[PDB]
RNA sequence: UGCCUGGUGUCUUGGGUGU
């Protein structure tokens, strides 16, 4: 397989990916980074949506 | 004169026993457009100036596998670098040296068990391996202790 | 890392008393009384259970490398 | 520091990995057993062996 | 690395005799006995048993080095008695003492069982 | 050319009965086998 | 020819010395070799 | 091992394989094609073996 | 002439008093019980799979220290003295352990009760790991979480505590004589008064304290010895005592045979 | 973009606090490899002047 | 008869060991 084919297969399985702890942690980190970016831009509307999404994704055990 | 006497039976039961890890690193260097190093198990025929150790513990990809006991001077990473061929193509039946050995031997005074082998790619996209060796060190005459 | 099988000094088997020791401490017994109830008389044995730190509970929190 | 810091001993082969000294010679060497290390040099000739055994003993 | 094998403390090589006896000519009727793969357990027992015999005038032992498992014993008896006979008598006497001790312990254990 | 070199071997007699090793030296009638159990190498006759 | 294990999802696979060093299913860049099939014996001392 | 390959769609075309009828006598079926079905992820071999490929 | 008097008796410890024996004989008996009575212990571990967080040799060392029942170890032979190729049933006992955690939550404890005896000498009561009761789980060996498995095969051999401390049947042998110091074998350090600064021995009531007007007796020797033998469970206390006596007798008999064959 | 990146990386990697071509006369030893022999050693190293 | 191999950077720097 080529590198591009590997990336395509990984994206396909990510679309198929229901949940994975490593991927959930990565998604939460990316969401936190996006939230701080929105905070620095004084966007009070996006930050509410990002906070709601973070609350929904979180609550681990 | 600052010596001490230790109980042998306590040492046998695990007193002050410890675990030792050492890691080795190696990577494939790029010297030109198509001059690259390769992780492989070098053969006595196609390569020249081999290390005096043993290459029989290497796998097909030139990397030792975890769980294998190793001794000093054994080869844990097999790497070869290309060399411009000589006039041996005169009458050699493909048995002419085209590569030079650049293998990584275990340290002469150390031995243990291969604990974990890591294979990945560096920033430049070339192969990159790390081999971790594990051994146990039991207290003996000459070891330093302190309160 | 995990409770030693034998006491270093004398050799009494203390590796089977960790769970009982924790159960006794759970019920409110003092450490000295808990060690006495397990029939650990010599202080060489008492230091083995008293000063043991259980680190395997921290190593087990890492996701296993195989499946 | 002085010429008593180099003296010639007689070899006795023993197990384990440390040099072993009678404790009376720890004074001229200014040595104790808390981690010190010492150097051993082997003569390679009959003349040199005789010099060591007759002068530096 | 240089640590010897632990079984060398008690396993006897084929070429090494367990018990070598050489006379001590400096004093009359004295022998020097070299025990291989033995330690204070047998030596002290034998020494304190032999010290009580009226015909034994000198008995001693020493372990030259703790890192080697052997000891050497010096025995010296009266004119009438050969030292090796005294050593044999000591061994037999200690064996009888141990035998009666075992019998009495078994009796007591059965009584208190 | 010493076909038993670099081959896994097991000891059947002596003080190392039942220990797995690898043959390192095969001069003759005295094989050097490194032991997997401790970190040491020992001589051993071929019959063992 | 030789097995490998991913560093994140612990998925077993194999490589042919020509594929890119990558987990097939999660695309992780770090993989580990699998344990040898030889016998491992210890002296219990 | 190979269902996610782009060429696997044409590879599986026309192949003959043993099939569990379910309604069990195993029988052979002819592959008329494949069709990816989103939202129909199913366990293929284990719980983690989610698959969206379908065989017509 | 020698006498034995038992104070307390149990399966694991016996407290007895020896009398009319030399101090050397009692000390040699103590040393023999400590380091020369043969027992059975795991000596080789073949690790077929170990995905736990503990190192392989860590678990091997832990296994070697587990006490195994060694009642009939006399019938068993030493590994180096058995002519059989490899190990037979007459010089080794094979135990096998297999542990695994099922489910994606919780932690599984691996106990010594999981060690299962596979092969051994016929009808000999050896090899089984020692258990305090029928419901005692035993020594904690390891811990496992999901998808971690431990699968090993262990071989037990006969040996003595001189070679390694794992073959020692006894834990600690308390040994004591002359509680009231009538022989003056020790000189008591003190600040004000040596009598009230030193705790009484636990056997002080078993001997009459010296009279205030009594003179020193230079003809006396230590005569009564108090010793407690504690075992790890592999051997009973009476078995340890009797086998120590027998081992001492065998050693002396070997010396006697060497002397008689020397001529 | 290579200027700042290489300068910072070189100074942090080697400990020479300055430009690469002015290694002499620059203050050396500013950056050191973290001591990870034991936890206390790491804590001590992180609070050193 | 298919037949066996010794050859190991340099320069800086930093942290340590024993006096
Ligand atoms: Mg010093
Ligand atoms: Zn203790
Ligand atoms: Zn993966
Ligand atoms: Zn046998």
């Amino acid at each position: 397989l080529s590198n591009d084919e590997v990336n395509s297969i990984v994206k396909m399985k990510q679309s198929l990916s229901s949940n994975t702890g490593f991927n959930t942690v990565l998604k939460k980190a990316q969401l936190q980074e996006e939230l701080e970016e929105a905070r620095d831009a004084h966007d009070h509307e996006r930050v509410a949506r990002i906070e709601a999404e973070l609350k929904s994704i979180g609550a681990e055990s | 004169e600052d010596s001490m006497i230790m109980n042998q039976s306590s040492i046998d039961r695990g007193l002050f026993r410890s675990l030792f890890f050492r890691s080795y690193m190696d990577q494939e260097k790029r010297f030109g457009i198509s001059i690259v190093e390769e992780f492989e198990k070098p053969t006595r025929a196609t390569t020249l100036r081999l290390k005096h150790g043993t290459y029989e513990k290497l796998d097909e990809d030139g990397l030792i596998a975890p769980g294998v006991r190793v001794s000093g001077d054994d080869i844990i990473i097999g790497k070869t670098t290309p060399i411009p061929p000589d006039t041996e193509e005169l009458g050699q039946r493909t048995k002419y040296h085209t590569k030079r050995d650049a293998s990584t031997p275990l340290r002469s005074t150390e031995n243990g068990i291969v604990d974990q082998v890591l294979l990945t790619t560096n920033q430049e996209g070339l192969k990159f391996v790390k081999v971790r060796m594990r051994t146990t060190k039991v207290p003996q005459i000459g070891d330093k202790f302190a309160s | 890392m995990i409770i030693p099988v034998r006491c270093f000094s004398c050799g009494k088997v203390v590796g089977d008393k960790w769970d009982a020791y924790l159960r006794l401490l759970e019920e409110g017994k003092q450490e000295g009384d808990a060690l006495d109830e397990l029939k650990l008389k010599r202080y060489c044995c008492r230091r083995m259970v008293l000063t043991h730190v259980d680190l395997i509970e921290k190593f087990l929190r890492y996701n296993p490398l195989e499946k | 520091l002085h010429k008593m810091s180099m003296m010639a001993h007689r070899v006795k082969v023993m197990p384990y990995s440390t040099f072993r000294l009678n404790l009376s010679v720890t004074s001229p060497y200014n040595a104790d057993f808390d981690g010190d290390e010492m150097n051993l040099h082997v003569p390679q000739s009959e003349e040199t062996r005789a010099e060591l055994s007759q002068l530096c003993a | 690395m240089n640590a010897p094998d632990r079984f060398e403390l008690f396993i006897l090589p084929d070429d090494v005799p367990k018990l070598k006896i050489t006379p001590d000519s400096r004093v009359p009727n004295c022998i020097i006995i070299k025990f291989e793969r033995e330690d204070h357990t047998l030596a002290n027992l034998l020494r304190e048993e032999l010290a009580l015999y009226p015909d034994v005038t000198f008995v001693a032992y020493k372990v030259e080095h703790p890192l080697f498992a052997n000891f050497v014993m010096r025995l010296q008896t009266e004119e009438g008695t050969r030292p090796k006979q005294a050593l044999e008598r000591a061994c037999a006497s200690i064996i009888n003492k141990l035998k009666t001790l075992d019998h009495k312990f078994n009796e007591e254990w059965n009584i208190k069982n | 050319r010493d076909p038993t070199l670099n081959k896994t071997v097991k000891i059947r007699q002596g003080g190392y009965k039942g220990k797995i090793g690898i043959v390192k030296e095969a001069n003759g009638d005295r094989f050097r086998v490194e032991l997997h159990n401790p970190n040491k190498t020992i001589p051993i006759p071929c019959s063992f | 020819g030789v097995k490998y294990t991913c560093g994140a999802c612990a998925h077993n696979f194999s490589l042919n010395k020509s594929d890119p060093v990558r987990c097939k299913e999660c695309g992780h860049r770090v993989i580990y070799k699998a344990r040898t099939k030889r016998m491992i014996q210890f002296d219990a001392r | 091992k190979y269902w996610y390959y782009p060429e696997f769609d044409d590879v599986v075309k026309g192949m003959y394989l043993r099939l569990n009828t379910g309604s069990s006598p195993y029988k052979v079926v002819e592959v008329l094609g494949s069709q990816r079905i989103k939202g129909s992820a199913y366990g293929l071999n284990s719980k983690e073996n989610n698959c969206d490929m379908y065989l017509k | 002439e020698p006498k034995v008097n038992i104070i307390n008796a149990q399966d694991d410890e016996v407290e007895l008093m020896l009398s009319d024996v030399n101090l050397s004989l009692a000390n040699s008996l103590r040393r023999t019980m400590l380091a020369e009575v043969p027992t059975l212990a795991i000596d080789l571990v073949e690790i077929k799979m170990n995905t736990s967080v503990l190192a392989d040799e860590f678990i091997s060392h832990r296994l070697g220290l587990i006490p195994l029942v060694s009642e009939d170890v006399e019938e068993m032979k030493y590994s180096r003295d058995c002519t059989c190729e490899d190990y037979c049933d007459e010089c080794s006992v094979v135990l096998e352990l297999s542990a695994r955690h099922e489910g994606e939550e919780g932690t599984t404890d691996v106990y010594s009760s999981s060690l299962i005896k596979v092969s051994g000498p016929g009808n000999l009561n050896v090899g089984e790991p020692v258990r305090r009761d029928d419901y005692d789980q035993g020594i904690l060996l390891c811990k496992l979480r999901n998808h971690q498995e431990l699968n090993i095969r262990c071989i037990a051999k006969k040996g003595i505590a001189k070679e390694h401390a794992k073959w020692s049947p006894c834990s600690a042998i308390a040994f004591e004589y002359d509680p009231h110091n009538k022989l003056k074998h020790t000189d008591f350090w003190f600040e004000v008064d040596a009598k009230k600064e030193w705790p009484d021995s636990k056997y002080a009531t078993w001997e009459e304290p010296p009279k205030p007007g009594e003179v020193f007796d230079y003809k006396a020797k230590p005569n009564r010895f108090y010793m407690t033998v504690e075992t790890t469970g592999s051997l009973k206390a009476n078995q340890v005592f009797s086998r120590g006596i027998k081992t001492l007798q065998e050693k002396l008999a070997n010396v006697l045979f060497e002397l008689e064959n020397s001529r | 973009s290579t200027t700042i990146t290489s300068g910072l990386k070189y100074s942090l990697a080697t400990g020479n606090w300055g430009e690469q071509k002015k290694a002499m006369s620059s203050r050396a030893g500013v950056s050191q490899v973290l001591n990870r022999y034991t936890y206390s050693s790491t804590l001590s190293h992180l609070r050193r002047t």
